[PDB]
């Protein structure tokens, strides 16, 4: 969705297509995102 | 002799109950047709029509 504030979430309604379907049967309880990105 | 020679055997071991079915045997389609009262199935979507 093609925005035109980088700010805070805009206003405005769409809706979102399926993308991945997957019959993977696993157990899930917590997940974690993945970062790409010294300390002075 | 018959008996005594290498053979090779392969055991086609399945289990079940420990992920949901991905495995199924080839499924056969036929011609479409238009215009006549028909029983079709898409897709496990059966009906008459
Ligand atoms: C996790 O999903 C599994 C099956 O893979 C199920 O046996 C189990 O109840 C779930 N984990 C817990 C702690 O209940």
């Amino acid at each position: 969705t093609p925005i035109n504030l980088v700010r805070d979430l805009p206003q405005g309604f769409s809706a979102l297509e399926p993308l991945v379907d997957l019959p993977i049967g696993i157990n899930i309880t917590r997940f974690q995102t993945l970062l790409a990105l010294s300390s002075s | 002799g018959v008996g005594y020679q290498p053979y090779r055997v392969v055991v086609l071991s399945f289990e079940l109950l420990h992920a949901p079915a991905t495995v199924c045997g080839p499924k056969k389609s036929t011609n479409l047709v238009k215009n006549k009262c028909v029983n079709f199935n898409f897709n496990g979507l059966t009906g008459t029509g």
